[PDB]
């Protein structure tokens, strides 16, 4: 077999934790929809994940800008949102249901 | 790997000299129920790493007969002691 | 109806210890947070990922949005 | 704690059988099975399937091993003895006990000796060999027990047991 | 026969309570329209991942945007 | 500091079985119109620390006509499974998060009868030879009265873990939708763990014949000890299953306070039954399992299969 | 995304376990570098010994036996 | 003799739990699912007496997918390629 | 007792159908598992202490012969994982297969399963039910057939008639004389099975007929050979002529139809340039005839009907399907140009 | 790796207290009459353990009712499923298949 080099690796890796990744996570996937759904056809409809390395970076690079937008515009209700849901045990969604609209007070409106 | 040689060495708990002999026949029916778990385990190691997803209902059903089988065989071993009081495999009357 | 209450009050305390002890070990060993549970093998995959990227060697320290800016 | 925790269990399980495979006076025969049944369940409780191991305690070790000891009183009630206090027990205990080590001795302790005894090596972490991970469905092993597709299976095994009582409702 | 359901319930009301719960248990799934919702709930719980399809001629429905009015009616549960 | 947690659970519970032997008789005393242990305490409270040292001074004979390796192995397996069963049990956090641990209770409650079959055999003759054979026979028959109606609530819980068994009861106190099963849940553990009305096990048992009949106070000191460890453990298992308390993650302190108060109340009933009712005369003991207990348990089993379907109320897992 | 961050791990793992194998020994009674065990050239999944080779010291134990016997 | 009732009238008595790639209740395949579907494609209308000596390629790799016999030997001999030269340098790779 | 005697008896043949209706080694395990569960009551019915000490010698012989079969399944579970009933893909499996199953059909090794059971069961009435257990594993060797070692299946079959022959010249008890020459008629059919496995079933269908009609003749009183004397001049002299005809037919003499198999089965055994193999066996079944002659020298020559006891009454047993057995078990040799094109 | 050190603590504390309570004052310096008086109130008892039929059928009957609760065991896992008319009508079969095995045996139990 033949493999790609040590280059086409070492991309800008999203270094976040598990709960802050699961924090937004819901607004995330349902509005990008060009690089990622096509990446599934690049993995399901043809196999051998050694050919399919372009769109693995197309899903990654746009996700870099998703968190870059949320830091500049509104991060004050965001950081307290994944604070309470990180108060752990299964990461339930019915505990911080009260504090969910204070995050989404402007995500529908501001941006 | 070596997790199959042990246990395929442990399948030799039949060993036929001690599958009907010597007396106290309960010692022989012992290894008949103890020959299971050398089949219940040797199946379970193979269905589980190689994700078959369906054949793992077969080790559940492997116990269900061999329990009912040996329970039947244990009924008759009372009947040999109901007539005597001792099982003692060196009882033999009907020749061959 | 009086002297039986001290007999209760030594037995009854003796089960208040192990509930308070274990609840203040997991919350204390992992720094003021509950302990991550993992029933399904997908749920393990988040922790073992998070150990590789959190800070040193732990599944109980956070990274935050401000980490990657 | 080691990588060799599976291999160190199974040798006990092999020596569990040689405990009762020879002739131990059938009340220590129970102490050959319950030892092996737990140690054997120590193997099966790896690899993912824990429901399939914990049933071996309930239906085998909980069900059959009472009745196997609920007899040996109503029959075979002679004056009991212990194994290894006689000459016919110890003469067969050592016979496989060497091969219980001798099979281990050269399967891989040599480098490769030579062609026929080196295809299967001990260790290392490829005993499980299940990477990578899966999904949030089950182990699985979890979505396997089915009152779906198999119906001909259950309609026999249900009905095979129903004649199991009627055979024993007679002679006794 | 109408006394037999009252002159054994004066002697052994033990197994009579068993048949009364054995019956009226097989009967009811053929009765209420709450069932087949028990199969309708149980069908639209996604375990696996939805792989997409490809456009080739058809184009039957359901374009690249999911929040368009594209897919079937499983949104009666949020109103439920 | 995981090792300091295990010792923080074995040691504070040996007091609660030693300070139950004292409340065994004060509660049983005011039913007779008489005070508790009056003179040594002052209130009694210092009785068991004096009543423990006497047993380990008094000479632990072995019987001359006894066996050796069986007689001193059953008290090893007595305290083993009497204390190992306390592990997977949430209050509010368990020591161990087993995926399926409700079944592990029956994996622990099954092997306890395999010591009675030893000790009745291991020592000696007829007052424990046949007299313990008919004590294994009652304890085996009350698993099928037990394991069915333990499964009969799991069709409504959803799965096998115990964290879901507190989640499903946040608004119900589940003794109400299953109160016929809750009756036969009680009497099973009242007879399986060898207690006062169904009492051919211990000392009411022809009033002379027991498994305690031969153990001098050396090895005897655990048998009683270990045994009293089951009876506060089926009570800690009933009150996590039917009468479930409320869990708050921000305040775990108020869980245990409202929790230990409840298992103590059910533990009173094992004392409060003994001062009312006589025995059952071994036939009628087992005459009411098959003929009388069992066919109702299948009846509600078929009831609890169809009712989650014909309500469209499937529990999620 | 969690898929596309996982497949990048093993190709790094395959490259270092081959490139730091191809510099170990080049014997004429030795191996070719870049071969497969199978005739068919198609991307089969790797194995535990493929990813984690003869190292087997600490972290390989936590990889296999991590989900089992506890969080 | 093999009557084969279940081919006449279309019930599956079993037929589903037989092979490694049949149904998969929630579509989780095995470790060698790719070679089952490939090998059964070989011998379908072939009468299996010429299939033993003609196909012979799609079966052998599938046997070696399942046990990993020579893959473990090419791995084991690398422990003897190096690792007598523990003391003769070439740590390879340095951590990490 | 009467209705439950059918439900036990009904499921015996329901156990063996699943052996034949199966594409899956798990179901053929269940198939003749429950046969070994549902024969044990039929051994018992009148509760005599030989019968209880005979079924227990029957039992564990067919527990191990069960148990090695499941060992043979799990070996080729590891190899290629297909569970259809076909060739077994491993010579360590098929070797363990065939000489496990050789106990249920009992061949010449795995010896005394056949005399020690059938002798002295007080139910001599039937015990025609030991024709199903010769019929279930033969339905398994029809599929496994193109995977054997060709030496073991002959060495169990060359020993079969050489030791099933010698074993019974030293007998009087006519249940043993029926128990013997039941290994011999398992010797002729599995000597052929590697070569054209049909024209094996021809021998089996003949063997069911000729043996079933032998037991029905025996159900007047007959226990021992000396009792086989005292019914010519007492019960019916037409019984003596009938019991002559089937034995001389079952010996293989060409005026009757037990010569129908061999005559056809050597048409297959040579045509495969194997000549020293049939000439051994064809001369071996000759002292399989010295059972039958010296049995016919008892009843058909008025050998001492003494101890005057008159049966002045008629007979009312149930000789079911008896009027049509020695009319297809004797006279069929002209009427079968192709029985082996119906059964093929 | 504590499961497995969650119980080997519990058994080595169990076998600790046995030998300290039993075996340590078993080496004490008293007179210790070893005469055959150690058996209580059944002095000689020169007999073998006799067979009791009504206490054998209790063993076998339980064993055949114990098997098909393990068939009945994955009923809560058989809820989140596909086709459920099959799942309901097959689950009701085994219980009735357990129930008939009562009623036949129920016409003859004996003094159990
Ligand atoms: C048989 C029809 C069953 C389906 C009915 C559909 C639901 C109908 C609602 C109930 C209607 C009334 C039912 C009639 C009951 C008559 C039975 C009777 O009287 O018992 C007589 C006899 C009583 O004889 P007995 O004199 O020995 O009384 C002893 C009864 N016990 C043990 C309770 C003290 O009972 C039987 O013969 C059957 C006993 C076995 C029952 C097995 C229970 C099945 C478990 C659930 C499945
Ligand atoms: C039809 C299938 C439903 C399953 C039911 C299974 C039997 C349940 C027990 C029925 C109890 C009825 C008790 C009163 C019967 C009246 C007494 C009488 O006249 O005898 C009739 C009896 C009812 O049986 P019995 O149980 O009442 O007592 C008969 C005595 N023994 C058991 C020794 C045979 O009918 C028969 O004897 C024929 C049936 C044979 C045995 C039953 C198994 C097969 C069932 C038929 C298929
Ligand atoms: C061929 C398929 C296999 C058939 C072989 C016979 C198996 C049938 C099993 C039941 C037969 C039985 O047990 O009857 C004995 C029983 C003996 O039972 P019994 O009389 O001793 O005990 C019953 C007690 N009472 C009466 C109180 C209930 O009856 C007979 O003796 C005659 C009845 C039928 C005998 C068999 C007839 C069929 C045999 C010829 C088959 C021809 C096949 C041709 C192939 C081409
Ligand atoms: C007289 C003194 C001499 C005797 C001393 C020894 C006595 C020991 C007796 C102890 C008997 C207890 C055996 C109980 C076995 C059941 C253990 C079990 O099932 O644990 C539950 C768990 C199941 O896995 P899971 O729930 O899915 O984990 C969550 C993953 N997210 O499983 C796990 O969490 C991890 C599974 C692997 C853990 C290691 C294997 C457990 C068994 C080790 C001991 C072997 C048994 C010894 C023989 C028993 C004899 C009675
Ligand atoms: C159509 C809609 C659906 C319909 C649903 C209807 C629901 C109905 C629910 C009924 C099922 C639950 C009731 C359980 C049955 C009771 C058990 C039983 O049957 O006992 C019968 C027993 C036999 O004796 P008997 O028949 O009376 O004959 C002697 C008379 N001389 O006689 C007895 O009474 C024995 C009494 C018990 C024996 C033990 C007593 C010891 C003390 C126990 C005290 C327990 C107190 C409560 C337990 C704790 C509760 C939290
Ligand atoms: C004319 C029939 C015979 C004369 C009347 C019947 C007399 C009789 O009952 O004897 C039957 C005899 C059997 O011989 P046996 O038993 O030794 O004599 C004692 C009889 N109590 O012999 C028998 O008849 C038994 C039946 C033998 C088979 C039928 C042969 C009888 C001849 C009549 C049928 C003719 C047509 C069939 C043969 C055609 C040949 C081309
Ligand atoms: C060569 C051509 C192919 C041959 C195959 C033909 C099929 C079988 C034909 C024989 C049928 C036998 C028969 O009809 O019964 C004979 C006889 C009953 O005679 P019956 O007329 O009823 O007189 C009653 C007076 N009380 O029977 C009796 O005396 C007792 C009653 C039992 C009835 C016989 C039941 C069997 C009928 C079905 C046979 C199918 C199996 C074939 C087995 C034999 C095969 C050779």
């Amino acid at each position: 077999v033949e493999l790609p080099s040590l280059e086409d690796l070492k991309v800008q890796e999203v270094k976040v934790s598990s709960s802050v990744l699961k924090a937004a996570a819901h607004h995330y996937g349902a509005q990008c929809d060009k690089p990622n759904k096509e990446f599934m056809l690049c993995r399901w409809e043809e196999k051998d994940p050694r050919r399919c390395l372009e769109e693995g970076k197309l899903v990654n690079q746009c996700a870099l800008e998703f968190f870059r937008q949320i830091k500049r515009h509104c991060a004050e209700p965001f950081t307290e949102y994944w604070t309470c849901i990180d108060y752990s045990g299964l990461q339930l969604f019915r505990r911080c249901r009260k504090q969910q609209a204070q995050f989404d007070e402007c995500v529908l409106d501001k941006l | 790997s070596m997790v199959y040689m042990n246990i395929m060495m442990a399948f030799t708990v039949s060993l036929v000299g001690l599958l009907m002999y010597r007396s106290h026949l309960m010692s022989s029916l012992l290894c008949l129920e103890g020959m299971m778990l050398s089949l219940f385990v040797m199946a379970a190691l193979t269905i589980l790493n190689s994700h078959f997803t369906l054949a793992s209902m077969m080790p559940i059903i492997l116990l269900v007969f061999a329990a009912c089988e040996a329970a039947l065989g244990l009924s008759l071993l009372v009947m040999v002691s109901n007539t005597y009081g001792t099982d003692y495999v060196q009882n033999l009357n009907l020749l061959q | 109806w009086f002297e039986v209450l001290p007999g209760i009050a030594v037995m009854g305390v003796c089960l208040f210890i192990p509930g308070m002890a274990t609840a203040r070990i997991h919350r204390f060993s992992n720094g003021g947070k509950e302990k991550r549970v993992a029933h399904y093998p997908y749920q393990w995959y988040l922790m073992e990922r998070d150990r590789r990227v959190s800070g040193v060697n732990r599944s109980y320290v956070s990274k935050g949005l401000e980490n990657i800016d | 704690m080691m990588l060799y925790i599976v291999f160190i269990l199974s040798v006990i399980f092999v020596m569990g059988f040689v405990g009762f495979s020879s002739k131990p006076s059938p009340i220590y025969g129970g102490l050959g099975l319950i030892v092996s049944g737990g140690v054997g369940c120590g193997i099966v409780l790896n690899f993912g399937g824990s429901f399939l191991g914990l049933m071996v305690f309930l239906i085998y070790l909980g069900g059959m091993m009472v009745v196997f000891g609920y007899t040996t009183a109503m029959a075979t009630e002679q004056y009991p003895e212990i194994w290894l206090s006689n000459k016919a027990v110890l003469g067969a205990f050592v016979t496989g006990l060497l091969m219980e080590f001798f099979m281990v001795y050269y399967v891989l302790k040599d480098k490769e000796v030579e062609v026929v005894f080196e295809f299967n090596g001990l260790g290392d972490w490829v005993i499980y060999d299940t990477g990578d991970s899966g999904f949030f469905s089950e182990e699985a092993m979890g979505i396997a027990a089915l009152y779906s597709y198999g119906t001909w299976l259950v309609i026999v095994t249900g009905w095979s047991l129903l004649i199991g009582v009627v055979v024993i409702m007679e002679i006794t | 026969v109408a006394a037999f359901l009252k002159n054994v319930w004066a002697k052994e009301p033990v197994l009579v309570a068993s048949f009364a719960i054995a019956g009226l248990a097989v009967i009811l799934p053929t009765l209420s329209p709450y069932t087949k919702y028990s199969l309708m709930i149980n069908r639209a719980t996604p375990y696996n991942y939805p792989v997409p399809l490809r456009d080739d001629g058809n184009m039957p429905d359901v374009p690249s945007h999911p929040q368009d009015p594209q897919g079937p009616s499983l949104e009666w549960l949020k109103r439920l | 500091m995981f090792m300091i947690n295990i010792l923080m659970l074995i040691i504070p519970i040996l007091l609660a079985v030693a300070f139950l032997t004292l409340v065994e008789r004060k509660v049983l005393g005011y039913m007779q119109l008489r005070k508790g242990p009056n003179v040594v305490g002052p209130y009694g409270l210092l009785q068991p620390i004096a009543d423990a040292i006497k047993l380990f001074i008094k000479e632990p004979l072995r019987p001359a006509t006894s066996s050796a390796s069986m007689f001193i192995l059953a008290p090893i397996m007595a305290l083993g499974l009497a204390l190992t069963m306390w592990i997977p049990l949430p209050m509010p956090y368990p020591l161990i998060n087993m995926n399926l641990g409700v079944l592990f209770m029956l994996a622990m409650s099954s092997l306890a009868v395999y010591s009675i079959l030893w000790s009745g055999w291991a020592s000696n003759s007829k007052y424990a030879l046949i007299g313990a054979l008919r004590a294994v026979a009652q304890t085996i028959s009350y698993e099928v009265t037990l394991a069915i109606i333990l499964l009969s609530v799991l069709l409504m819980s959803g799965s096998f873990t115990l964290s879901t068994l507190i989640t499903t009861q946040e608004q119900m106190w589940l003794i109400l939708p299953a109160w016929p099963l809750a009756m036969m849940w009680f009497i099973s553990t009242l007879a399986e763990t060898n207690r006062a009305p169904f009492d051919l096990t211990e000392g009411e048992s022809e009033l002379v014949s027991g498994f305690n009949v031969e153990y001098a106070a050396g090895p005897f000191a655990l048998f009683f000890m270990a045994e009293y460890a089951n009876i506060i453990m089926m009570n800690i298992f009933t009150a996590i299953l039917f009468l479930g308390t409320s869990h708050n993650p921000h305040m775990p302190e108020l869980y245990t306070i409202n929790f230990t108060i409840k298992s103590l109340l059910l533990t009173m009933s094992f004392l409060w039954i003994r001062a009312s009712y006589p025995r059952f005369r071994y036939d009628q003991l087992m005459h009411l399992l098959w003929k009388n207990f069992l066919p109702l348990t299948l009846a509600l089993c078929m009831w609890h299969v169809s009712l989650p379907i014909l309500t469209s109320g499937i529990p999620p897992q | 995304l969690l898929q596309a961050e996982k497949d990048r791990r093993v190709l790094q793992m395959l490259r270092e376990n081959l490139e730091e194998e191809a510099t170990v020994m080049k014997d004429v009674p030795g191996w070719k570098v870049g071969e497969s065990v199978f005739h068919t050239t198609r991307w089969v999944t790797p194995m535990m010994g493929e990813l984690y080779g003869l190292r087997a010291s600490e972290e390989v134990l936590s990889a296999t036996y991590g989900f089992i016997w506890y969080t | 003799p093999f009557f084969d009732v279940q081919k006449r009238l279309g019930v599956d008595l079993d037929r589903w739990m037989t092979i490694q790639s049949a149904e998969q209740p929630h579509k989780i395949p095995s470790r060698c699912h790719a070679f089952e579907k490939e090998w059964i494609e070989c011998a379908h209308g072939i009468g299996s007496i010429r299939a033993e000596k003609e196909c012979k390629i799609e079966f052998e790799d599938f046997r070696e997918c399942l046990l990993r016999q020579k893959t473990m030997k090419r791995l084991h001999a690398i422990r003897r390629q190096r690792e007598k030269l523990i003391k003769e340098g070439k740590y390879t790779p340095p951590p990490h | 007792n009467p209705i439950i005697f059918i439900i036990i008896l009904l499921t015996i043949m329901l156990g063996t159908i699943i052996v034949m209706i199966s594409s899956h080694w798990l179901l053929v395990w269940i198939g003749f598992e429950m046969n070994m569960l549902a024969i044990i009551p039929i051994m018992m019915k009148n509760h005599n202490p030989r019968a209880t000490e005979a079924s227990t010698k029957y039992f564990l012989t067919q527990s191990t012969a069960s148990m090695l079969l499941m060992m043979a399944v799990i070996i080729n579970l590891m190899f290629s994982g297909q569970w259809t009933v076909m060739k077994l893909f491993n010579p360590m499996a098929s070797m363990l297969m065939t000489m496990a199953l050789a106990m249920k059909l009992g061949m010449a090794p795995f010896h005394f399963w056949v005399p020690e059971v059938t002798q002295g069961i007080p139910l001599s009435s039937g015990l025609i039910l030991l024709t199903w257990q010769k019929l279930a594993p033969m339905s398994v060797l029809y599929q496994i057939f193109p995977s054997i070692n060709l030496n073991l299946i002959l060495t169990l079959s060359v020993l079969s008639i050489l030791i099933g022959g010698w074993g019974g010249l030293n007998q009087t008890q006519l249940r043993k004389i029926m128990a013997y020459s039941s290994i011999a008629h398992m010797g002729w059919m599995t000597a052929v099975l590697p070569y054209n496995p049909t024209m094996t079933l021809l021998n089996l269908i003949i063997y069911i007929i000729m043996t079933s009609t032998m037991f029905t003749m025996f159900m007047a009183n007959s226990t021992t050979t000396t009792l086989s004397l005292s019914h010519t001049w007492n019960k019916t002299p037409i019984m003596t002529v009938l019991i002559l005809a089937t034995l001389l037919s079952m010996g293989g003499l060409p005026p009757l139809s037990g010569f129908m198999p061999k005559w056809m089965i050597i048409q297959e055994m040579t045509k495969n340039n194997s000549i020293i193999l049939p000439t051994f066996m064809a001369i071996t079944a000759l002292l399989n005839l010295y059972f039958y002659m010296r049995l016919t020298y008892s009843t058909t020559l008025t050998m001492f009907p003494s101890t005057n006891n008159m049966k002045m009454k008629w007979q009312f047993p149930l000789m079911k399907k008896m009027t049509f057995l020695p009319t297809m078990v004797v006279l069929s040799t002209m009427m079968l140009p192709l029985t082996p094109m119906l059964s093929v | 790796m504590n499961l497995m050190l969650a119980l080997l603590t519990n058994f080595t504390l169990a076998t600790l207290l046995v030998i300290i309570a039993f075996w340590l004052p078993q080496l004490n310096v008293y007179s210790e009459k070893t005469s055959p008086y150690e058996c209580g109130f059944d002095p000689m008892g020169s007999a073998r353990l006799p067979f009791s039929m009504k206490f054998f059928l209790v063993a076998i009957t339980f064993l055949l009712f114990d098997l098909e609760i393990a068939l009945l065991l994955p009923l809560p896992w058989a809820s989140q499923t596909a086709n459920l008319n099959t799942m309901l009508t097959m689950a009701l079969f085994l219980i009735i298949l357990l129930a008939v095995s009562l009623a036949y045996e129920w016409t003859q139990k004996g003094l159990e």
